[PDB]
């Protein structure tokens, strides 16, 4: 939820290239998407934990 | 919760863009707002 907008923030927000929030937005992407890898990773390994449960 | 969680770190990363007068950023905030007041409203 919060990453399809942030993206749809960058196409919007740089369909031309602003010199200003350029080094930002990079900031911006490298923090959402360490984050989002991380979640996913530890998810699908909590997820593997619990398929061998049983 | 959780949906009230996304608008906010929704508006967290627009923080970040070192703009107080982002109309993106005032617009999350205004979905945020109304966000808390239909979750008060619930209790």
């Amino acid at each position: 939820g919060v990453a399809t907008q942030l993206l749809a923030a960058y196409i919007l927000l740089f369909d031309e290239y602003n010199e200003k929030k350029a080094s930002a937005q990079k900031d911006i992407l490298i923090k959402v998407l360490d984050d989002g890898i991380t979640k996913l990773n530890e998810a699908q390994k909590s997820l593997l934990v619990s398929s061998q449960s049983f | 919760i959780g949906e009230i969680k996304t608008e906010t770190e929704t508006t967290r990363f627009y923080v970040d863009y070192d703009d107080l007068m982002l109309s993106l950023l005032k617009e999350a905030a205004k979905k945020m707002i109304n966000t808390c007041n239909e979750y008060q409203k619930r209790h």
